């Protein structure tokens, strides 16, 4: 087990039809990150529902494994998934159709694995909702933080966390395909959410992005501002019909050095002036995802 | 009773509704109103999404209540065009695109203008009025690109 097991052609998940809204938020949540392994390792009690224990083993046997010691994982057993997925909600076309990784993430965490809220929230003095990834809503400076775009948001429905969370996936400003709220954002690097809270950081750990009908992900695999990889389920494809998919990844340290920038340097900078795979991380976010830091040393 | 129903985008829509009416039915009214389907709608309350099956009572939605509206972002898949030395370029596009803004896609990519480009899919030629979907082209799938 190593970094270069992850990187390069023919590695991460394979896509095959539509899939990339999966292939990617799987990958963003393990291929490095541990926050939710406890999801792949609880046991099965009464209370869980049919499918539980197949789909749990399947995620940690066939797909989280596989990709943490070989680099790799096969569409045969994200479409396994994607099955289970449909028995669960028929006629939905999660084994054709382009979705939304939210649709994914409550399928899964909601419904079969019975994920404890990762979000419990109070709009302020009310009582908690649970939920397990919170929406940047808010009222149109050029390029904002992450940090800015939460606490204004928070701010907008008087809201306030409930709690600390573990993992905290945050999602973009954007209206369907065609519009953007911002052009770009700069995802930050950590979170303070003290102020936010009712009762303080996280750490960036990966950005879920999509220009306009397919997913990509952008992992951090070491504190280090250079440990970027970017993932494309679909990089490159063999064959026509019977055809199939080549996914990759690849290192991308550029990301870190934009990273290092301001704002508004990035807002005078022309996005045909990014360069290698920084583009797509700052124009075309879709969710941010953060946990309780383990890759960092306090200073 | 009158709701608000606002957009990420800046508008805000009015709506006549009752205490007990489904989060259905709401969508369906925004449905009417503006033409975008349901099943594209996210409608939250407080940071809360609401969930189709229950009723504005359940969520404590009242008289001038505001309501947030976000559009589900599908995604899935990138087509490739390859040229025949078997260099490869990737679009994202919808069935729906025209065989004319795939071109216009390649325009702004690679410098190519549309009048230049030949797009060939199983072996016929593209026309530029004809959508992706007419070609059955409906996930990830290869063109060939050929220079005129």
């Amino acid at each position: 087990m190593g970094l270069e097991v992850m990187v390069g052609k023919k590695k991460g998940i394979q896509g095959h039809y539509n899939s990339s809204y999966l292939d990617s938020t799987l990958f963003c949540l393990f291929s490095f990150s541990s926050v939710l392994d406890t999801v792949l390792l609880r046991p099965r009690s009464k209370t869980d529902v049919e499918y539980y224990k197949e789909t749990q083993e399947l995620l940690r046997t066939e797909i989280v494994n596989p990709l943490r010691i070989h680099g790799y994982v096969c569409a045969t057993k994200i479409m396994k998934l994607r099955r289970i997925l449909e028995k669960v909600e028929a006629a939905s076309g999660f084994t054709s159709e382009q979705k939304d990784p939210e649709e994914f993430l409550n399928i899964l965490f909601h419904h079969i694995l019975r994920v404890d809220p990762l979000l419990r929230l109070r709009s302020a003095g009310q009582k908690v909702q649970d939920c397990y990834f919170y929406q940047i809503f808010m009222d149109k400076v050029m390029v904002p933080t992450s940090q800015q775009l939460l606490e204004w948001s928070f701010i907008n429905s008087d809201l306030k966390f409930a709690e600390a969370p573990s993992c905290l996936i945050i999602q973009m400003p954007r209206f369907g395909k065609d519009f953007k709220m911002f052009n770009k954002i700069f995802p930050s690097l950590e979170l303070d959410i003290t102020d936010l809270l009712d009762d303080q950081q996280m750490e960036l750990f990966a950005v879920l992005c999509i220009e306009t009908s397919h997913y990509v992900a952008f992992v951090k695999y070491g504190s280090a501002d250079s440990a970027w990889l970017f993932f494309d389920s679909m990089a490159d494809r063999d064959g026509g019909q019977n055809g199939f998919n080549i996914p990759q990844v690849s290192r991308c340290p550029e990301v870190g050095e934009y990273l290092k920038m301001t704002p508004e340097e990035l807002h005078a900078l022309d996005p045909k002036n990014i360069q290698g795979y920084a583009r797509r991380l700052l124009c075309d976010a879709y969710m941010c995802m953060y946990q309780s830091p383990t890759m960092s040393l306090y200073k | 009773m009158q709701i608000f129903v606002k957009t990420l985008t800046g508008k805000t829509i009015t709506l006549e509704v009752e205490p007990s009416d489904t989060i259905e039915n709401v969508k369906a009214k925004i449905q009417d109103k503006e033409g975008i389907p349901p099943d594209q709608q996210r409608l939250i309350f407080a940071g809360k999404q609401l969930e189709d099956g229950r009723t504005l009572s359940d969520y404590n939605i009242q008289k001038e209540s505001t309501l947030h509206l976000v559009l589900r972002l599908r995604g899935g898949m990138q087509i490739f065009v390859k040229t025949l030395t078997g260099k490869t370029i990737t679009l994202e596009v919808e069935p729906s695109d025209t065989i004319e803004n795939v071109k216009a896609k390649i325009q702004d990519k690679e410098g190519i203008p549309p009048d230049q480009q030949r797009l060939i899919f199983a072996g016929k030629q593209l026309e530029d009025g004809r959508t992706l979907s007419d070609y059955n082209i409906q996930k990830e799938s290869t063109l060939h690109l050929v220079l005129r």
